[PDB]
């Protein structure tokens, strides 16, 4: 109960401060506690396809990232070889 | 002289000394994950610890560097007492 | 008789030639020191071809009026 | 369909002593540029591979008496050393048109090739079926991958523009 | 004369196959100078047969 | 110089050539010949960081030259 | 290659059987050095330190990387040879040592992960190729399925690592929280000092390192270490610690570190001190590892920090084979085996191997001598260059406990060469057997390395000041 | 950013402070890795990006595959035993 | 140089102390072997919490104050800083003896670590590599790493001191006749 409680105090307070770039220490976590505000969403009309979150994330993922497409294919090799080789004993 | 310097201090600031300083050093750095029992609750606390300590640590050296010194000699005692 | 040494003269000229060898691997040194931990240029340093370090996004909605300089 | 470089890049850059024909050939230039070295190197890996294996059973068999490795061994033997030949030579070449090695020839052949392709007025380096777009995106991947032949292999099949060779 | 000493002159213990029995299994030495084995072929000669 | 590289680039090899054959606790002169082949492909490494140096070393006096 | 490697071999290993699986490993073994002989040309391209990005700005190649490139092969095609060619034709030693059907192409699997560790230039290719490097290395572990140990061991790494991978993670998603970016090369001097990423970056060097054993979590990956076999404990203990500590040395991400000078310093206290009391070979060596981990981890804080990197890492990896392979080749004149994983554990055990194989132990006087920093052997030249680089940048008190601490380790890798060199009864007199050829001519090779390779520094120098500046 | 902080960290605690058995080490490794997606998407969305969806993607593929080849490791683990004690790896 | 304020340091540093005692009593418990619980955490803890408040009550308040009596700021307040620490870990044993070694030890070593700039770190500015380095051109001052071909003699008898051969003039220029 000591440590769990230490350790959840100190590790939520600097996963919280983290993430801001201010140069002093409670403010930075004062800002993760300034979500007080609203997002304007205005409307625009640029897009003209009816692209959307998987379309895009095909695009970049085969045209401009294709090496990390064809290194999870060996990722998924492993998936299938390893598995096998612990659990098959291959006596013949 | 002959004994209680050249055989004396002189070893104990040397081969003596060392080899006692380093026989306990080394069974209290082992001494130190303690139980086989589960190896991995053990190292999963230590994980813990020690990213909390350098968390702490590191706040308590960027307000003062003069005062984590000794929080760092009492550590080294801790882990090789 | 049989003492028959190297004279003054050339023994000073070949430790001359020594430490002007010497001399020389010291500024080489120094002045690789110096060519090492100077700036290069992007191209050197990421990609020779497309050495235009500026990003052009995407181009399925591309809005006139999101260039910039 | 344009054809028309939508990002700069550099002109004539040097890469090595010797002057550029392109950075980003495409498999054919390459192919077809090749020095008899570079068949002579694909023949020396072809059988020194097989050649490999069966002098090492000559140093140190695989039970206690020498036997000659089966042909098993030996034909994937053949296969993966004309692969380790071709991806050699298909260096060789591409240094050769970087600027890295001598390229003399090849620039003279460019020469020629250029030339009578401006003659005939065909777009050098060609037409693509792809958007501009892919075809940048299709240089970046590939550009300078021989680099990397040592893990994975990469070739350019693309038709792009993006040569680096001023705009005629 | 010959009394197997270490890096240190500690004294060390000498492994045979008298100290892989069964009444020397069930005790807390640290990993490094525990001597149980685990896996010899004297405790594991019955082994999921 | 090359010939001076390259004999000593075979002293290496039949260094190891001898150290293997003791290693193996065999006499020294076991298989001569394998103290050609140690000696050729020793002799080729050796020659190889003999064309690298000298082609580095040409580099940086080219450097100098176009300054 | 090494992808047309681990392809074929997948087809080539289905259609082969149980019996096949030395000659597979030997093809493997010709073929990247067929490699390593012939595409090896390709260093004139980072001439003047030209430094090219590919696959977009996914990955990165510059001299550094390729000579790495180049040691991982080197390392691979004598790690294969151990599995490869059986030391002697005896029936002991055939159950001993005798590879896995899938063995190699985890070796191969995990070769892709280091280099693209090493070559990575975005985040994305990290966490990818870590997580290849780390699941591959899972199973390397656990493929000996058949010991109690390994399993064990497999266990807790994987856990252990799963934890750091997820530490990782939670680093590189928050410098995308702060920068929208996941590439390095957009920080520089501005972005270094107008924002506060140090805790962000930091985290990622420690995700990085605590997979490599860095205190005080160094337990764990020893335990690891002792209780797999000896020809997984030759790899594991070796790779993953390069392919990190390049990347982290490319990336000049912990310039003037408090953490990392601590975290060092306790290393080199741990890894000296209390590898003293071990009486067993491997957590011995993986002390020492350990200890060289962290004078390693002394260069991350330079900013010009390759030269010395690059020698140290080099006759690291020789010496740390080196001495693995004496350890292998003595199993012949002991008295006992231990188990048929382990046939050797206790330094005890060496006793005498002086009367039996002398220039076996030549060889380990040598490799120790190296490791202690001992010239003319390479190891002096290596430790003389950290030296170097940490007075020239202004490290002080971490120069002193990097004396003190060779100094201590001298005394746990003498213990070795004060037991071969003792006496016993019972010597050998004869032995019609004969220990394979490739095996000692590699050995011999590496120890002629690590005592005569000290001639070619001037050489190494000229050839640095070329393609790395 | 607050959900996926407190999953993580509760998965982390209850990963560390875990004296019973291992399938809630299994557990706490998944939800830590919920956490990070959750956390990188929202920061995708604010920031109407693409590279947090990618990196997300990226991490349920590895992490099934984590799975795998842990549930692979244990039933090796499990061949040889017998039994997965509560205080056993 | 600036004085330092050695009570409101020395609350800081022991409240700092007693936190590092209050986490590895915890840790302690949770690492430790047997039936344990809440109430252990400071009953069966070593001594970790006095341990560390002790030190860092007794580095930090002999730091400044010698800094405050010598007024000045340096190497040999920390060695003095460690020889108190190295009393108070030292005191745990009841002896005499290694209560003096234990002192003199700790204290040499806090005492090197001063010498070297009291800091793990690097400077980054005063080092050889982000400095002045090599041959000075004309006569200028001669800085740290900088290097001499011929230096000047009032500099010499200044640093050194007159006497045991070396003197402000040569000697045969000086017994010169003069003619
Ligand atoms: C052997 C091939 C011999 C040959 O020269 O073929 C020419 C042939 C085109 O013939 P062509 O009619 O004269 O057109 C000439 C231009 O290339 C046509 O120019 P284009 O603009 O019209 O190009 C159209 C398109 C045409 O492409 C197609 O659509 C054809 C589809 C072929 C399917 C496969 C067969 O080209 C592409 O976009 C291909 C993209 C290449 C992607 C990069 C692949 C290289 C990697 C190969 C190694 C594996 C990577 C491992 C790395 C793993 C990472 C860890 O191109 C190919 O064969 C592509 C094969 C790709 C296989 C890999
Ligand atoms: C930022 C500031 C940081 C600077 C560093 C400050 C240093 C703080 C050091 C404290 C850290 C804990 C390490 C303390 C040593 C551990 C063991 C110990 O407590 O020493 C006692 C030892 C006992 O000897 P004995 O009485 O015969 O045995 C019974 C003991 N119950 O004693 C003896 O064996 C006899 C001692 C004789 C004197 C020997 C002197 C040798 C000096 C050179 C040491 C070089 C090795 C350094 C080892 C480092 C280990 C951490
Ligand atoms: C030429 C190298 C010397 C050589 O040839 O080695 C031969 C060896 C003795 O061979 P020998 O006894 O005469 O013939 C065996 C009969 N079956 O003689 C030896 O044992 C050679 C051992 C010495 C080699 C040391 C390395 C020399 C480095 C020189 C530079
Ligand atoms: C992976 C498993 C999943 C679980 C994850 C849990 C969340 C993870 C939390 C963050 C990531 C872990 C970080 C690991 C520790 C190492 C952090 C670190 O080293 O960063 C230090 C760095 C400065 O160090 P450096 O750059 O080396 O030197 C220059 C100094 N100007 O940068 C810094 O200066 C650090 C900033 C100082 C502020 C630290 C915040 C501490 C706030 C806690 C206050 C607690 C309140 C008081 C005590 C409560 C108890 C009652
Ligand atoms: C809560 C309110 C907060 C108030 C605000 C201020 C708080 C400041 C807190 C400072 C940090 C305190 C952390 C204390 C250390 C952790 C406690 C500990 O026990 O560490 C050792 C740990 C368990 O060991 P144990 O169970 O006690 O068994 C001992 C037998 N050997 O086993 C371990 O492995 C964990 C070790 C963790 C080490 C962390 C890194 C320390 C770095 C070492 C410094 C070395 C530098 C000096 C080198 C000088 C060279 C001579
Ligand atoms: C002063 C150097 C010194 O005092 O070095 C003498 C001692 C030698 O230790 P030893 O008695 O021979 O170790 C016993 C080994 N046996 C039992 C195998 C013989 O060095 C040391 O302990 C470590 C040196 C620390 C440097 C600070
Ligand atoms: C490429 C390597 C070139 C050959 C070389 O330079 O190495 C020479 C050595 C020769 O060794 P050996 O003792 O004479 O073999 C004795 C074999 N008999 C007894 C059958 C004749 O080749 C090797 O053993 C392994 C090379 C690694
Ligand atoms: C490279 C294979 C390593 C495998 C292990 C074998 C050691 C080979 C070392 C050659 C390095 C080189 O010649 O290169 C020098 C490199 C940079 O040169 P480079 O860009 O890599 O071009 C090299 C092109 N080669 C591959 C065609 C030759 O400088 C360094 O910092 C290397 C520091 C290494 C110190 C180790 C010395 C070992 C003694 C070697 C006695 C033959
Ligand atoms: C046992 C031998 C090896 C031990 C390892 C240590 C050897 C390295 C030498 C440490 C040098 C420390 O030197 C450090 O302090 C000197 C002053 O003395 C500073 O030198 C500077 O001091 C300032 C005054 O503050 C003056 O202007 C002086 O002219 C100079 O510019 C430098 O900022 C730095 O170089």
């Amino acid at each position: 109960l000591p440590l769990v409680l230490i350790s959840l105090i100190v590790l939520t307070i600097s996963g919280l401060m983290i993430y801001s770039n201010d140069s002093i220490l409670i403010n930075k976590l004062l800002e993760a506690f300034g979500n007080d505000y609203n997002t304007i969403i205005t409307q625009d009309w640029f897009n003209i396809e009816n692209t959307t979150l998987l379309t895009t994330i095909g695009n970049v993922l085969l045209t401009n990232n294709a090496f990390i497409l064809l290194v999870l294919a060996i990722v998924l090799l492993l998936g299938i070889i390893g598995p096998i080789s612990i659990t098959m004993k291959h006596k013949e | 002289i002959a004994h209680h310097v050249d055989k004396g201090s002189l070893y104990r600031l040397g081969p003596v000394g060392i080899n006692r300083l380093l026989n306990k050093a080394s069974y209290n750095v082992i001494n130190l994950s303690s139980n086989t029992r589960s190896s991995l609750s053990m190292n999963s606390m230590l994980i813990l610890i020690t990213i909390v300590s350098l968390l702490l640590l590191v706040l308590v050296m960027n307000v003062n560097f003069i005062i984590v010194i000794p929080v760092l000699i009492s550590i080294l005692y801790i882990l090789f007492s | 008789t049989f003492f028959h040494p190297k004279s003054r003269e050339d023994i000073l000229n070949e430790e001359a030639k020594i430490v002007q060898a010497l001399n020389n691997q010291r500024e080489l040194t120094i002045k690789m020191h110096e060519l090492k931990r100077e700036e290069k240029d992007y191209a050197h340093s990421y990609s020779p071809l497309f050495s235009d370090p500026v990003p052009q996004g995407g181009s399925i909605g591309k809005a006139p009026g999101s260039s910039r300089e | 369909s344009s054809s028309t470089p939508l990002v700069k890049t550099s002109v004539n850059y040097s890469y090595g002593d010797y002057p550029l024909i392109d950075a980003d050939p495409h498999f054919k230039r390459v192919v077809g540029y090749m020095r008899p070295s570079d068949y002579g190197v694909i023949g020396l890996a072809t059988a020194a591979l097989p050649a490999g294996i069966c002098f090492a059973e000559w140093l140190d068999p695989v039970k206690g008496k020498f036997a000659r490795p089966s042909v098993k061994f030996l034909r994937v033997a053949t296969m993966l050393g004309f692969a380790v030949g071709f991806g050699a030579a298909y260096a060789r070449s591409s240094l050769r048109f970087f600027g890295v090695t001598e390229n003399a020839r090849e620039y003279k052949k460019d020469e020629a090739q250029m030339a009578a392709r401006k003659a005939a007025g065909l777009e050098p380096y060609g037409t693509s079926s792809l958007t501009p777009e892919l075809q940048e995106i299709a240089a970046k991947n590939s550009a300078h991958s021989i680099a990397g032949l040592f893990i994975f292999p990469w070739f350019n099949f693309v038709n792009h523009p993006y040569h680096g060779r001023e705009q005629k | 004369d010959p009394i197997p000493s270490g890096a240190l002159g500690q004294k060390v213990p000498h492994v045979d196959e008298s100290h892989q029995d069964l009444l020397f299994r069930t005790s807390h030495m640290v990993e490094d100078l525990e001597t149980y084995d685990e896996d010899s072929p004297i405790n594991t000669s019955d082994a999921n047969t | 110089a090359l010939f001076t590289s390259l004999v000593g680039a075979s002293g290496l090899g039949f260094a190891t050539k001898f150290l293997s054959n003791k290693i193996r606790l065999k006499p020294a002169g076991y298989y001569p010949l394998g103290y050609v082949f140690s000696g050729v492909a020793w002799a080729g490494l050796g020659l190889v960081l003999h064309n690298v140096h000298q082609h580095s070393l040409e580099v940086l006096e080219k450097k100098k030259t176009a300054l | 290659m090494l992808i047309l490697a681990i392809i074929s071999l997948i087809t080539f290993v289905s259609m082969s059987k149980l019996s096949d699986n030395r000659a597979i490993i030997r093809l493997i073994n010709i073929y990247l050095i067929l490699v390593l002989v012939l595409d090896s040309f390709l260093y004139l391209l980072f001439l003047n330190n030209q430094t090219y990005t590919v696959m977009g700005e996914l990955l990165i190649f510059n001299s550094f990387t390729f000579y790495i490139d180049m040691l991982i092969y080197f390392i691979m095609i004598v790690i294969s040879s151990l599995y490869g060619y059986n030391l002697y034709n005896n029936n002991l030693y055939k159950t001993l040592f005798e590879p896995k059907k899938e063995l190699i192409i985890l070796f191969l699997i995990n070769i892709l992960g280091a280099l693209l560790i090493v070559h990575s230039n975005d985040f994305i290719t990290l966490f990818v190729a870590i997580e290849l490097q780390s699941y591959s290395i899972y199973l390397i572990t656990a493929i000996y399925n058949s010991s109690y140990k390994a399993s064990k061991a497999s266990m807790l790494y994987f856990f252990m690592g799963g934890i750091l991978s997820i530490l990782i993670a939670y680093s590189i998603n928050t410098y995308y929280s702060v920068l929208n970016s996941y590439t390095l090369h957009s920080l520089d001097s501005l972005i270094i000092n107008t924002l506060d990423l140090n805790l962000i970056l930091i985290a990622l060097s420690l995700g990085l390192l605590f997979k490599i054993g860095i205190a005080p979590l160094h337990k764990w990956l020893i335990s690891i270490y002792e209780n797999t076999p000896i020809l997984i404990t030759i790899y594991i203990s070796l790779i993953p610690k390069i392919s990190i500590l390049s990347y982290l040395v490319l990336s000049n991400i912990s310039i003037n570190s408090l953490v990392i000078s601590i975290l060092a310093i306790l290393t080199l206290l741990v890894g000296s001190v209390g590898g003293l009391l071990q009486i067993k070979i491997k957590r011995l060596l993986a002390f020492s590892g350990l200890t060289n981990a962290g004078y390693m981890m002394l260069l991350l804080l330079l900013n010009n920090n390759e030269f010395s990197y690059l020698y140290y890492i080099t006759q690291y990896s020789i010496s740390h084979l080196a001495i693995f392979m004496i350890i292998i080749f003595s199993i012949y004149y002991i008295n006992y085996i231990n188990n048929q994983y382990n046939p050797i554990i206790y330094v005890n055990q060496l006793k005498g191997l002086i009367h039996d194989n002398a220039y076996l132990v030549l060889s380990m006087a040598i490799v120790v001598f190296s490791f202690i920093g001992i010239p003319p052997l390479l190891g002096f030249f290596g430790k003389l260059n950290i030296l170097m680089s940490i007075l020239n940048n202004g490290y002080y008190f971490i120069s002193i406990v990097l004396i003190v601490a060779s100094l201590i380790s001298a005394l746990y890798y003498l213990y070795l060469l004060n037991v071969s060199i003792q006496d016993k009864n019972n010597i050998l007199i004869n032995s019609n057997e004969t220990v394979s050829s490739v095996l000692s001519y590699i050995l011999s090779s590496l120890i002629i390395l690590i005592t005569f390779g000290f001639i070619y520094n001037s050489l190494i120098i000229d050839i640095f000041n070329v393609y790395f500046n | 950013m607050f959900i996926g902080t407190i999953i993580l960290v509760l998965s982390f605690l209850g990963f560390v402070f875990n004296r019973r058995n291992i399938i809630l080490a299994f557990i706490c490794l998944e939800t830590m890795l919920l956490g990070i997606n959750l956390i990188l998407l929202r920061n995708s969305v604010l920031f109407d990006d693409i590279s947090g969806s990618l990196f997300a993607i990226v991490i349920i593929i590895l992490a099934g595959v984590e799975s795998a080849i842990g549930l692979s490791l244990l039933v090796s683990y499990y061949r040889l035993r017998g039994v997965i004690n509560s205080y056993g790896i | 140089f600036h004085p330092y304020n050695t009570l409101g340091l020395a609350t800081q540093s022991a409240m700092v102390g007693l936190g590092a005692g209050v986490v590895a009593a915890a840790a302690r418990n949770s690492l430790a072997t047997g039936p344990r619980n809440i109430l252990t955490t400071f009953s069966k803890s070593g001594g970790v919490v006095t341990i560390f408040t002790g030190a860092s009550i007794a580095y930090v308040f002999t730091y400044c104050s010698a800094a405050n009596l010598r007024e000045r700021k340096d190497g040999w307040n920390h060695m003095w800083a460690g020889a108190a620490t190295g009393a108070v870990l030292g005191a745990r044993t009841k002896l005499v003896p290694a209560f003096i070694g234990w002192t003199v030890l700790c204290g040499a070593a806090c005492g090197l670590f001063g010498w070297t700039g009291a800091r793990f770190n690097a400077d980054r500015k005063a080092s050889l590599e982000q400095s002045p380095k090599g041959f000075v051109q004309e006569d200028a001052h001669q800085t740290f790493w900088e290097v001499v071909h011929r230096r000047p003699l009032s500099l010499t008898v200044e640093q050194l001191g007159e006497g045991r051969g070396i003197n402000a003039v040569p000697i045969a220029t000086a017994t010169e006749a003069p003619n």
